[PDB]
C-alpha cells in the first residue's frame, strides 16, 4: 500500500478569493505567524529538565552501569574462576589467572576488568554460572586518571560490597525474566 | 596483604604508585569468611548444595558425605557438610 | 586379496578383514562419537555411545567392536543411530555432576562436545543424582571421581600400556566406582597419561588444577629434553609462561604418551 | 576554485567528514568527500570474534538505529542456521524496529533543521527520544547499544510494564510530530531551503544504488518491508510514503510520514503480540535459561559451550537485507563451519548515498551542501565501518 | 526450523540456467543456495558482459548494485573472490555474480554498468588490493592517507604495524611500530568434533 | 609463467613509467616542503624519493612494477592535491623513532629475539 | 500540567492543539515500578517426550548449495514473477 | 596477449609489511596435532602456517602480558601443503614445512582380550 | 493524457505505442545478426515478439501497461532501448561463445 506525499491531485484554477488568500499568505507572512504561535505555546508548558544532582533520570533493574564482583552471604567470593566470562567478553577486557587457594578451593588470583576496553555489553552478567560478575547500577565512576579506570579484583570486590544491597534487589527483580 | 599475599617488595617501584595514594585492599577475606560458617550436619549420605536461593545461586551439585573422617565441601560455596 | 568392500553410506571403502565398523567410517572420514574406545587401548564396549545402524539389520551395532562384514552399509547418520546417541547421552549426563566450571577439562571434554554435537538440548532426569567419594590416588592426579563415566580406559591403560594393574572396577550397579579398592597411590612412570586419556575430567592433573582453561592456551609443538627418547610434546603457554606440557603423537617415538618427569 | 574542506570539527560535518569543496565563487562546482575518519576495522575485527560476541559491533555501525541494525545480523545468522525466532520474538523485533525508525527519523529531521538553523524542533523531539531509549533501557539495560536482538530470537522477555508505557508514548507522540509539522513544513524559509534542492531522477537513483527514502522520494516504489517481508512485516499493515518529485522537501515529508506509519505498525504490534517464548528453544543456538543451566547437566554443558566456543553455524554465505531507517542495511556473512565468521560485509545505506552527493549537489551553493548531507541521513559509522 | 518454499528454489534455479545459456562464454558455475539465493559464477573477463546483460535485459532487469565485496581465501590461487550482489526491483529478486581475482591480476571496473560501484571498488582496492581497470578515480577511501598495506587481507595483522601518539619533542603526531599493552588473546575455539556430513 | 600483462608488456615499457613518476616526485618535493611548511631540505627530501624508488629496485617482474607506480602515483596525488598533511609526510622520514642497530653484538645486548 | 487554566487556554490556542490532552511530561500514568513478578512461559521442545533433537535441528540438516550449470522452443524465464503494482492507500491516499 | 615471467611471484613489495618482519620472521607450515585431552580429530585436518613466537614481557602497571610482534597471533589456514608453501614464497617469509603424520592403522578385535595365551 | 509518471525524471511520452513499436522492431532487427542458434537471439526474440504482438494488439495504453507489466508505459520504452543497447553490445562481446577459461581447480570450493 503506498501513499503520495507532496503530490497535487489536481490543478485548482485560481479564483480571486483563492488568489487573495494566497497573496495575503505571501504579503502578511500568515504561515510564519502560525509558527511563532507554536513556540509561544510551549514557552507556557512546564520544562522537562531534572535537577541533575538532586533528581536522577530513572534507570530500571537491568541497567548495566558499572562492573562489580559479588560474594556469597557467608563471605566467600562467588567467582570460581571458570573463566568463560573472559571467553565471551567481546572486547577482551576481562583478564583472569587462577590457582588453587590454600583452602583448596578454586579462586582467581587476578581478575582485571579494563573498563576503558569494556563496552558494557552485559554478556559477562549473562555468562557467569555462579553469577559472580554483575552489571552494577552505578554509572557515575568518571575518573581523573586513565589508570583508575583499569580495575583489579580488589576494586571490583570492594565495588561489589558497596553496592551489594541494590545489586541483590536488582537481580531479585529480574531473575525470573532470565 | 591482599587475598593472595600480593605485597610489593620493599624495593619494587610500583610502590611509587601507592605513594600519596591508597593501595586498595579489602579487609573481608574469603579464605577466612567461609571458615566461620559451621559444618552442616546433614543426615543423608548425599546432599545437594544448590547454592542458596536456587536460580539466584550456583549450579546444583550433590556431595558425598560418606567419608566419615572428612566433610564434603561444595566446589562452589565452600560450605561444608558432614553426616 | 584380504580386501573386503564395505560401504559406509555407500562409499564402497575397502578394508582388511578384521577392521571394526568404527574403523571403516574413519577411512571414509566419518567419526563415530566414541567413549571407552582408544586406538592404542583394547576395545571394551562399555559406553555404547557408538551404536550405528548397519543397513537391513534389526538392531544397531557397536562400532568399535563389530568386525565389519562384506556389503554392510553403516548408516552412521541414520535417524536411528541418532536416537541411539540422543538416548545414550541422556544417560551419561543423568548421573553426571554439573560442575563444568570446576571441571578443568572444560573445553577439553569429549562429553560436552559429543553432547553439543551428537546429543540433545535438554534433560528429563528429574530424579536425584549420585555422588562417589573422591580418592587421593596420588600427588599428580586429582581424582574428583564423581565425574567418571565408567568407561574403563584407565583400567585398561593402567594394565595394558603401563603394567601397573592396580586400578580396577569395584562393585556393580550404579555405584561401580573405578578406584583402587584400598588407598594405594598409583605410583608409576606413564602415570600422568591417565589424565590425558580420561575424556571426563574426573581425574585430572593436580599441579595444573585451576591455573588456566584450554581455549586461552597457545600451543607450540616441541621436543622432550628430560629423557633421550626425545618424545614429541606440545607446550601449552598462556600470556608467556608455560602452563602445561601434554603429549602430541609421534608414531615411532612417543605414540601419544609422555613420562611423569617431562610433564 | 578556492579549494576548501568541510573539516570534521564543524557541526554540519557529523563530527567526521572532510568534504574537499571546489568553490567556483560561493557556488560549489565539485565535492570529493574524504570519509575514513571513523573507520574502526569493524569487519576485520568480526572475523576474530564469535557470532554472539560480534553482535555488539552491529549496534555501532549506524549508531542511531541500533536495533534495526542488529535485526539484519540476527536474520542473517538465523538463515545460515536454518532456525527461525519464536513468534513473540518476531513481534518484539518489529515493535523495537519501528521505535528505532521513529528514533532515527527524529534524529534525521531535527538534526537537518539544526544544520539549516531551526533549533527548537531538535529539543522538543529529543525529550520524546529519551522517553524512547528508556524503552530500550527497560528491556535490555542499555539506553542505546542494547544487544537485545540476539542472532536467534531476542535476549530477555519484555518487562511486565513496557507495552503499557509504549502505548502511552505512541498515544501522545503524533501530536509531537504534528507540532514540528507546523513549525518546519510550511515555513517559506524551510521550503525555500529544502524544495528543488538535490533533485535525483528515478533511474539515476537506482543506478547510484541509493536504495532508501532517497529511492522512494523520487517516486520509485520499493520498501524491503513489504516487497521482501522479513520477520513479521507480512502480518502488519502500513503504507509506504512514496514521494513524488525528489527535492529535499519531498524526502523530508516522506521521513515525517514514515514516523506516522511506524506509529500505525507499533499500534498493531501492541494490539497483537502473542504469548510465547522470546528465543528459539534449540539450546544449540540460543543459550539455556538461568534456572535450567543451574539444575540440568545438559543445560550447563550447552551454556558452557555456547558462551566459550559458539553456535558453529553451518558453512555457507548469505546476503540478508532489512529496511533499516536509513535504507537497505545488508550483511553478506560468509561462514566456514567455525563458530566465528569468515567475512561480514556490512552494506551501509550511506556508502551509496554519500557517493551521490557530488551528482546531487550540482549547481548548488555552499549552504545547499549542508542540506544535501542532511537529507541523506548519513551516519559515518555505517559508511566508515 | 526455518520455513522454506521450493517455489523460489525452482524459479531461481531456472533463471540460473537462463543466464548461463545466454552468457555461456563466461558462466562457470551457477548454484542456488539452500537459502534460495542464486550465485552465478563468472570468469573475471565476464565482469562487464554478465553484469550488463543483467542490468539491461527485459527478462532479467537487475538495476541496483547492493554490494561489491571481496572475500580472501588465502589458500585459493586466485586469492580474492569479488562478489557482486544485485537487486531487481522489477522481479523482486537478487542474484550474486562472483568472480575470482589474484593480487596482481586486475578485474575490469563496472562503474560503467553501475555507478554505485565507483565507491565500493575503491573500498575493495583499499582493503584487499585488487585493482580495477578503467576506474575513474581509484584511490584509498577508508584507510589513512599514508597507510601502507591492504587491511582486510587475511595475511594482515589485526593490530597492524603502526599506531599514532603525539610527541612533544617534535610537536606533531608520529607513527611508531605498534607496541600493545595486552596482546589480543587468541582463544582457540574450534572443537575437535564435527557436526554433520556437510 | 604465462601471466597476463597489467599495464606494461615488459620490464622495459614499465621502466618508462617509473621514470615519469620519479620526475613527478622530483619536481614535487620542493613544493611540498613549502606548502606544508615541513622542516626538511628539498635536497634531503629528494634523496628520500630516491631511497624509496630504489627500495624496490630489485623487482624484476613487469606486473609488480606497474602496480608499484599506480600506487606511487596515488601517493603523489595525496601530496600534491594535498590531503596528506605534514604528520603524514614527515612519517616518511621516521623522525621520532629510535633507529635500531643491526649489529649482532648490538642486538644480543638488547633483544631476546633478533 | 498544573497550569492555571488561562495559561492552558493560551497554550492550546497558540499551538492550535489541545496539548493538555497529550502532555509530554509523564504524571502517574507511567507503569509503576516493581510491577508484579513474572512467570514466563516455557516454549516448545520442553516436552519430556517425543522431543528428539534429531527431529528439531535445522542447524545442520542444511546441505551444500545445489549446483546448476557446473563447468566441471525453450521459453524465456524470469528471475521471478514480474512484481505486482502497489496499490494506493485507502485511509489516506494523498498527504 | 600474455607475457612471460619466470620470476617466482614475489609480491613482498606490494604487501606493505615492515622490512624487519619479512626478513626475520620464520613461519612453520604444520598440520595441528590433537591435544591429547580430546579424541576428536576435526582439528587435525587443515594445514596451518604459524609465524615464529616473539617477546611477551610482563606489563609493569597491571601485570598483563605485552607483545611487540604484530604477526604473532596470526595463523593462516591453508587446505593443502602445496598452497601454503606458495603463500610463503610470494610473501617472502621463510618456511620449514613439517610432513603430516597420521595415526598408522592399528588392528583391533574384541576377541583377542580373551586369548588362551596372550 | 496522463499528467506525469510516478518516477521523478521520466517524462510522459505521447504516441507511446508508436515509440514502443519503433524500438521493438529495431531490436528484432539487430538480433537478426546474432548467430542462428545463439541463446540470446532465441530468448530475446521470443520476449520482444510477445511484447510487440501485445503492443500491436492493445490500443489502450492503460491495459497495455497491464498486459506486459512494465508499470508506466514510459519505463517499458526505457527497458526496450536499454535491451537494444545491450543487444548491440553483446554482438561485439560475442558472449554466445564457450567459456573463456575453466576456473583454476579448487577455485570454487568454499569449505576451506
Ligand atoms: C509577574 C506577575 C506574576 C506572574 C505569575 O504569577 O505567573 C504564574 C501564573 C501561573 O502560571 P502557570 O504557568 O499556571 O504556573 C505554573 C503553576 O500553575 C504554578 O507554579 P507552582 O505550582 O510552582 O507554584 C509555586 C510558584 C508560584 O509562583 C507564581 O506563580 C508567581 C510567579 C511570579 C513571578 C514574578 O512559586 C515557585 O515555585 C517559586 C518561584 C516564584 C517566582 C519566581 C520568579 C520571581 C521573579 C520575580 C522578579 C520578576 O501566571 C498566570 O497566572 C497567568 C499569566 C498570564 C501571562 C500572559
Ligand atoms: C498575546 C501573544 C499573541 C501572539 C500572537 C502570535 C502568536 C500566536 C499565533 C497563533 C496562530 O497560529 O495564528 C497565526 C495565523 C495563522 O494563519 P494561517 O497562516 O494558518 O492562515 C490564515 C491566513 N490565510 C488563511 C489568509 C492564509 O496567522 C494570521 O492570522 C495572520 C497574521 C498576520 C501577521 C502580519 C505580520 C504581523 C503584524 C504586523 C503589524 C503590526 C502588528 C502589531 C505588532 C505589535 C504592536 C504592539
Ligand atoms: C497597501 C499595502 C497592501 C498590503 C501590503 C502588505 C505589505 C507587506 C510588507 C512586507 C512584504 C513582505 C513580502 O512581500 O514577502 C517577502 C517575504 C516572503 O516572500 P516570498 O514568499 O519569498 O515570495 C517570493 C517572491 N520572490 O517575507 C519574508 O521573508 C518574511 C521573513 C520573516 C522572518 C522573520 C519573520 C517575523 C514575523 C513576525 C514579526 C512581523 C513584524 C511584526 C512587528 C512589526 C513592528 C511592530
Ligand atoms: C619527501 C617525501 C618522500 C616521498 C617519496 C615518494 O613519494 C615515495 C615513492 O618513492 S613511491 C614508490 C616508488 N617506487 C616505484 O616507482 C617502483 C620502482 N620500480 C623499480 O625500481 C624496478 O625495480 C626497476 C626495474 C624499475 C628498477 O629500475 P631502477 O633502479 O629504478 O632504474
Ligand atoms: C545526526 O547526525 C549527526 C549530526 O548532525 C546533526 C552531528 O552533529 C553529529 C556530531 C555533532 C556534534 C558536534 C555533537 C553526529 C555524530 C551525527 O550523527
Ligand atoms: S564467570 Fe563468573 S565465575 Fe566464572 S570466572 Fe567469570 S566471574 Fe568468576
Ligand atoms: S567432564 Fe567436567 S567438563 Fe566434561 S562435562 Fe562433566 S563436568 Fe562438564
Ligand atoms: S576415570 Fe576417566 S577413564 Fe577411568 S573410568 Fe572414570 S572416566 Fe573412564
Ligand atoms: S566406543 Fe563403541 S562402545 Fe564405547
Ligand atoms: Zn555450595
Amino acid at each position: 500500500t503506498y501513499k503520495y506525499v507532496n503530490k497535487k491531485e489536481q490543478e485548482s484554477e485560481v479564483d480571486m478569493k483563492s488568489a487573495t488568500d494566497n497573496a495575503a499568505r505571501i504579503l502578511m507572512w500568515t504561515e510564519l505567524i502560525r509558527g511563532l504561535g507554536m513556540t509561544l505555546s510551549y514557552l507556557f508548558r512546564e520544562p522537562a529538565t531534572i535537577n541533575y544532582p538532586f533528581e536522577k533520570g530513572p534507570l530500571s533493574p537491568r541497567f548495566r552501569g558499572e562492573h562489580a564482583l559479588r560474594r556469597y552471604p557467608s563471605g566467600e567470593e562467588r567467582c570460581i574462576a571458570c573463566k568463560l566470562c573472559e571467553a565471551i567478553c567481546p572486547a577482551q577486557a576481562i583478564t583472569i589467572e587462577a590457582e588453587p587457594r590454600a583452602d583448596g578451593s578454586r579462586r582467581t588470583t587476578r581478575y582485571d576488568i579494563d573498563m576503558t576496553k569494556c563496552i558494557y555489553c552485559g554478556f559477562c552478567q549473562e555468562a557467569c554460572p555462579v553469577d559472580a560478575i554483575v552489571e552494577g547500577p552505578n554509572f557515575e565512576f568518571s575518573t581523573e586518571t586513565h589508570e583508575e579506570l583499569l580495575y583489579n579484583k580488589e576494586k571490583l570486590l570492594n565495588n561489589g560490597d558497596k553496592w551489594e544491597a541494590e545489586i541483590a534487589a536488582n537481580i531479585q527483580a529480574d531473575y525470573l525474566y532470565r | 596483604i591482599t587475598h593472595t599475599g600480593q605485597v610489593y617488595d620493599e624495593k619494587d617501584y610500583r610502590r611509587v604508585r601507592f605513594v600519596d595514594r591508597q593501595k586498595e585492599v579489602n579487609e573481608n577475606f574469603a579464605i577466612d569468611l567461609i571458615a566461620q560458617q559451621p559444618v552442616n550436619e546433614v543426615e543423608h549420605r548425599i546432599i545437594a548444595c544448590d547454592g542458596g536461593g536456587g536460580a539466584l545461586g550456583h549450579p546444583k551439585v550433590y556431595i558425598n558425605l560418606d567419608k566419615e573422617t572428612k566433610t564434603g565441601t561444595c566446589g562452589y560455596c565452600g560450605l561444608q557438610f558432614k553426616q | 586379496s584380504n580386501l573386503i568392500e564395505v560401504f559406509v553410506d555407500g562409499q564402497s571403502v575397502m578394508v582388511e578383514p578384521g577392521t571394526t565398523v568404527l574403523q571403516a567410517c574413519e577411512k571414509v572420514g566419518m567419526q563415530i562419537p566414541r567413549f571407552c574406545y582408544h586406538e592404542r587401548l583394547s576395545v571394551a564396549g562399555n559406553c555404547r555411545m557408538c551404536l550405528v545402524e548397519i543397513e537391513k539389520a534389526p538392531k544397531v551395532v557397536a562400532a568399535c567392536a563389530m568386525p565389519v562384514m562384506k556389503g554392510w552399509n553403516i548408516l552412521t547418520n541414520s535417524e536411528k543411530s541418532k536416537k541411539a546417541r540422543e538416548g545414550v547421552m541422556e544417560f551419561l549426563l543423568a548421573n553426571h555432576p554439573l560442575d563444568c566450571p570446576i571441571c578443568d577439562q572444560g573445553g577439553e571434554c569429549d562429553l560436552q562436545d559429543q553432547s553439543m554435537m551428537f546429543g540433545s538440548d535438554r534433560s528429563r532426569f528429574l530424579e536425584g543424582k549420585r555422588a562417589v567419594e573422591d580418592k587421593n590416588i596420588g600427588p599428580l592426579v586429582k581424582t574428583i571421581m564423581t565425574r567418571c563415566i565408567q568407561c574403563t580406559r584407565c583400567i585398561r591403560f593402567a594394565s595394558e600400556i603401563a603394567g601397573v594393574d592396580d586400578l580396577g572396577t569395584t562393585g556393580r550397579g550404579n555405584d561401580m566406582q573405578v578406584g583402587t579398592y584400598i588407598e594405594k597411590m598409583f605410583m608409576s612412570e606413564l602415570s600422568g597419561n591417565v589424565i590425558d586419556i580420561c575424556p571426563v575430567g574426573a581425574l585430572t592433573s593436580k599441579p595444573y588444577a585451576f591455573t588456566a582453561r584450554p581455549w586461552e592456551t597457545r600451543k607450540t609443538e616441541s621436543i622432550d629434553v628430560m629423557d633421550a627418547v626425545g618424545s614429541n610434546i606440545v607446550v601449552s603457554t598462556r600470556t608467556g609462561e608455560v602452563m602445561r606440557i601434554l603429549p602430541r603423537m609421534h608414531e615411532d617415538i612417543n605414540e601419544e604418551w609422555i613420562s611423569d618427569k617431562t610433564r | 576554485n578556492m579549494t576548501l574542506n568541510f573539516g570534521p570539527q564543524h557541526p554540519a560535518a557529523h563530527g567526521v567528514l572532510r568534504l574537499v569543496l571546489e568553490l567556483s565563487g560561493e557556488m560549489v562546482r565539485k565535492c570529493d568527500p574524504h570519509i575514513g575518519l571513523l573507520h574502526r576495522g569493524t569487519e576485520k575485527l568480526i572475523e576474530y570474534k564469535t557470532y554472539l560476541q560480534a553482535l555488539p559491533y552491529f549496534d555501532r555501525l549506524d549508531y542511531v538505529s541500533m536495533m534495526c541494525n542488529e535485526q539484519a545480523y540476527s536474520i542473517a545468522v538465523e538463515k545460515l542456521l536454518n532456525i527461525q525466532p519464536p513468534p513473540r520474538a518476531q513481534w518484539i523485533r518489529v515493535l523495537f524496529g519501528e521505535i528505532t525508525r521513529i528514533l532515527n527519523h527524529i534524529m534525521a529531521v531535527t538534526t537537518h533543521a539544526l544544520d539549516i538553523g531551526a533549533m527548537t524542533p531538535f529539543f522538543w523531539m529529543f525529550e520524546e527520544r529519551e522517553k524512547m531509549f528508556e524503552f530500550y533501557e527497560r528491556v535490555s539495560g542499555a539506553r542505546m547499544h542494547a544487544a537485545y536482538i540476539r542472532p536467534g530470537g531476542v535476549h530477555q522477555d519484555l518487562p511486565l510494564g513496557l507495552l503499557d508505557d509504549i502505548y502511552e508514548f505512541s498515544k501522545n507522540f503524533s501530536l509531537r510530530i504534528d507540532e514540528v509539522e507546523e513549525m518546519l513544513t510550511n515555513n517559506r524559509i524551510w521550503r525555500n531551503r529544502t524544495v528543488d534542492i538535490g533533485v535525483v531522477t528515478a533511474e539515476d537513483a537506482l543506478n547510484y544504488g541509493f536504495s532508501g527514502v532517497m529511492l522512494r522520494g523520487s517516486g520509485i516504489q520499493w520498501d524491503l518491508r513489504k516487497t521482501q517481508p522479513y520477520d513479521v512485516y507480512d502480518q502488519v499493515e502500513f503504507d509506504v510514503p512514496i514521494g513524488s518529485r525528489g527535492d529535499c522537501y519531498d524526502r523530508y515529508l516522506c521521513r515525517v510520514e514514515e514516523m506516522r506509519q511506524s506509529l500505525r505498525i507499533i499500534e498493531q504490534c501492541l494490539n497483537k503480540m502473542p504469548p510465547g517464548e522470546i528465543k528459539v528453544d534449540d539450546a544449540k543456538v540460543s543459550p539455556p535459561k538461568r534456572a535450567e543451566m543451574k539444575t540440568s547437566m545438559e543445560s550447563l554443558i550447552h551454556h558452557f559451550k555456547l558462551y566459550t566456543e559458539g553456535y558453529q553455524v553451518p558453512p555457507g554465505a548469505t546476503y540478508t537485507a532489512i529496511e533499516a531507517p536509513k535504507g537497505e542495511f545488508g550483511v553478506y556473512l560468509v561462514s566456514d563451519g567455525s563458530s566465528r565468521p569468515y567475512r561480514c560485509k556490512i552494506k551501509a545505506p550511506g556508502f551509496a548515498h554519500l557517493a551521490g552527493l557530488d551528482k546531487m549537489s550540482k549547481g548548488h551553493m555552499l549552504a545547499d551542501v549542508v542540506a544535501i548531507i542532511g537529507t541523506q541521513d548519513i551516519v559515518f559509522g555505517e559508511i566508515d565501518r | 526450523v526455518r520455513p522454506r518454499s521450493d517455489v523460489t528454489h525452482k524459479q531461481l534455479s531456472a533463471f540460473g540456467e537462463y543466464v548461463a545459456e545466454i552468457l555461456p562464454k563466461y558462466v562457470q558455475q551457477v548454484q542456488v543456495s539452500c537459502l534460495d539465493e542464486l550465485e552465478i559464477c563468472i570468469h573475471p573477463d565476464g565482469v562487464i558482459p554478465t553484469l550488463t546483460f543483467l542490468r539491461d535485459h527485459t527478462n532479467a532487469q537487475f538495476k541496483s548494485l547492493a554490494d561489491l565485496t571481496a572475500v580472501d581465501v588465502p589458500t585459493r590461487q586466485n586469492r580474492f573472490e569479488i562478489v557482486y550482489n544485485l537487486l531487481s526491483l522489477r522481479f523482486n529478486s537478487r542474484i550474486r555474480v562472483k568472480t575470482y581475482a589474484d593480487e596482481l591480476t586486475p578485474i575490469d571496473s563496472i562503474v560503467s554498468v553501475h555507478i554505485a560501484a565507483n565507491w565500493y571498488e575503491r573500498e575493495v582496492w583499499d582493503m584487499f588490493g585488487v585493482f580495477f581497470f578503467n576506474h575513474p578515480d581509484l584511490r584509498r577511501i577508508l584507510t589513512d592517507y599514508g597507510f601502507e598495506g591492504h587491511p582486510f587481507r587475511k595475511d594482515f595483522p589485526l593490530t597492524g604495524y603502526v599506531e599514532l601518539r603525539y610527541d612533544d619533542e617534535v610537536k606533531r603526531v608520529v607513527a611508531e611500530p605498534v607496541e600493545l599493552a595486552q596482546e589480543f588473546r587468541k582463544f582457540d575455539l574450534n572443537s575437535p568434533w564435527e557436526a554433520f556430513p556437510a | 609463467t604465462s601471466v597476463k600483462p597489467i599495464f606494461s608488456r615488459d620490464l622495459n615499457e614499465a621502466k618508462r613509467r617509473v621514470r615519469e613518476l620519479y620526475r613527478a616526485w622530483y619536481r614535487e618535493v620542493p613544493n611540498t616542503v613549502h606548502l606544508m611548511q615541513l622542516d626538511i631540505t628539498v635536497k634531503q627530501g629528494r634523496d628520500k624519493v630516491r631511497e624509496m624508488f630504489m627500495k624496490n629496485a630489485h623487482v624484476t617482474d613487469p606486473r609488480v612494477v606497474d602496480l608499484l607506480v599506480i600506487k606511487g602515483k596515488m601517493e603523489l596525488q595525496e601530496t600534491i592535491k594535498v590531503w596528506k598533511q605534514r604528520t603524514h609526510v614527515m612519517r616518511f622520514f621516521h623522525e621520532t623513532e629510535t633507529p635500531r642497530p643491526k649489529d649482532f653484538l648490538s642486538k644480543f645486548y638488547m633483544g631476546h629475539d633478533p | 500540567a498544573s497550569a492555571t487554566r488561562v495559561i492552558q487556554k493560551l497554550r492550546n490556542w497558540a499551538s492550535g492543539q489541545d496539548l493538555q490532552a497529550k502532555l509530554q511530561l509523564r504524571y502517574q500514568e507511567i507503569a509503576k515500578r516493581t510491577q508484579p513478578p513474572p512467570k514466563l512461559p516455557v516454549g516448545p521442545s520442553h516436552k519430556l517426550s517425543n522431543n528428539y533433537y534429531c527431529t528439531r535441528d535445522g542447524r545442520r540438516e542444511v546441505v551444500p548449495p545445489s549446483i546448476i550449470m557446473s563447468s566441471q522452443e525453450k521459453k524465456a524465464v524470469t528471475p521471478a514473477p514480474p512484481m505486482k503494482r502497489w496499490e494506493l492507500s485507502k485511509d489516506q491516499p494523498y498527504l | 596477449q600474455l607475457i612471460t615471467v619466470d620470476e617466482k611471484l614475489d609480491i613482498t613489495t606490494l604487501t606493505g609489511v615492515p622490512e624487519e618482519h619479512i626478513k626475520t620472521r620464520k613461519v612453520r607450515i604444520f598440520v595441528p596435532a590433537r591435544n591429547n585431552m580430546q579424541s576428536g580429530v576435526n582439528n587435525t585436518k587443515k594445514w596451518k602456517m604459524e609465524f615464529d613466537t616473539r617477546e611477551r614481557w610482563e606489563n609493569p602497571l597491571m601485570g598483563w602480558a605485552s607483545t611487540a610482534d604484530p604477526l604473532s597471533n596470526m595463523v593462516l589456514t591453508f587446505s593443502a601443503k602445496e598452497d601454503a608453501i606458495a603463500f610463503a614464497e610470494k610473501n617472502g617469509w621463510s618456511y620449514d614445512v613439517e610432513e603430516k603424520k597420521v595415526p598408522k592403522p592399528k588392528s583391533k578385535s574384541y576377541g583377542a582380550n580373551f586369548s588362551w595365551n596372550k | 493524457l496522463k499528467k506525469t509518471t510516478g518516477l521523478v525524471g521520466l517524462a510522459v511520452c505521447d504516441t507511446p505505442h508508436e515509440r514502443l513499436t519503433i524500438l521493438y522492431t529495431k531490436t528484432l532487427d539487430i538480433l537478426k545478426h546474432f548467430p542462428k542458434h545463439a541463446a540470446y537471439r532465441k530468448y530475446t526474440e521470443q520476449i520482444t515478439n510477445e511484447k510487440l504482438d501485445m503492443v500491436k494488439a492493445e490500443p489502450d495504453v492503460k491495459k497495455l501497461e497491464a498486459l506486459l507489466q512494465g508499470g508506466e508505459v514510459e519505463e517499458v520504452i526505457l527497458q526496450a532501448e536499454k535491451e537494444l543497447s545491450l543487444a548491440r553490445k553483446m554482438l561485439k562481446w560475442k558472449p554466445w561463445e564457450p567459456l573463456v577459461e575453466e576456473p583454476p581447480a579448487n577455485q570454487w570450493k568454499w569449505p576451506i
